[PDB]
């Protein structure tokens, strides 16, 4: 075919790879972030259910 | 002859006249003149042939001049698009200036035969043509690695105009 179709792959390829890295990155600090400070979706750990507490009135007022 | 003189510089032949100050014939000049007329007349009859068959059949070819692409110098580090396009200009640059070196190697070996009791006097001007070029290129792609690339080449020159203006400083 000639030498253009293998430079331009090549330039596709390389475009590729280099987009590929950067994303790999910023994967990295994106995860160490949001562990370090949970506030993404990631890394949410569970915490008590607010929908069994009871707040119906008790036997006792001071509740 | 595809060569030119431009580039393949060569004297002009002088040859001196025959003096044949003897009585005897020449067997040289008896067996070239029966060595053209036995080889030489075939042979040229025979490329005739095939040239004439080439004209019929003429076909071209061209050269494939690349144009300059954006070097190393002007554009970002990490940019693998930039960086691809200067290093696969500057491998041909590369290229072509060790084949430079090798027409000047070639003229410089073709002065020493052309010349040769006098090669140490009228081969001036080939040995220092062959000495400027070879401090071009010790300059230029010396100490690069078997890695060599533009980014090495640029860092070398970049280390050499430096040491070139420090020295200037005094």
């Amino acid at each position: 075919d000639g030498p253009e179709k293998n430079y331009e792959k090549t330039l596709a390829i390389l475009q590729i790879e280099s987009e590929k890295a950067e994303l790999r990155l910023k994967e990295q600090e994106v995860r160490r972030l949001m562990r370090a400070r949970g506030d993404g979706p990631w890394y949410q750990f569970p915490t008590p259910e607010k929908e069994f507490i009871d707040h119906s009135p008790k036997a006792t007022p001071d509740n | 002859d595809s060569w030119d003189k431009d580039v393949y510089p060569e004297p002009p032949s002088r040859t001196p006249a025959p003096s044949p100050q003897t009585s005897l014939p020449n067997p040289i000049t008896y067996l070239t003149k029966a060595y053209d007329l036995v080889v030489d007349w075939p042979v040229t009859l025979v490329r005739e042939f095939i040239e004439r068959q080439h004209a019929k059949n003429r076909t071209y070819y061209y050269h494939r001049q690349y144009r300059r692409v954006p070097d190393i110098t002007e554009c970002k580090e990490g940019d693998v698009l930039c960086i691809y396009e200067a290093e696969m200009q500057w491998r041909r640059d590369f290229k072509v200036d060790q084949e430079i070196m090798n027409i000047i190697q070639e003229r410089l070996k073709a002065c020493q035969q052309r010349e040769g009791e006098n090669y140490q006097q009228n081969c001036a001007k080939e040995l220092e043509q062959f000495t400027k070029v070879t401090k071009a290129y010790q300059d230029r792609y010396l100490d690069l690695g078997a890695y060599y690339s533009a980014r090495k080449c640029l860092a070398k020159q970049k280390q050499r105009m430096l040491e070139e203006r420090k020295a200037a400083r005094q």
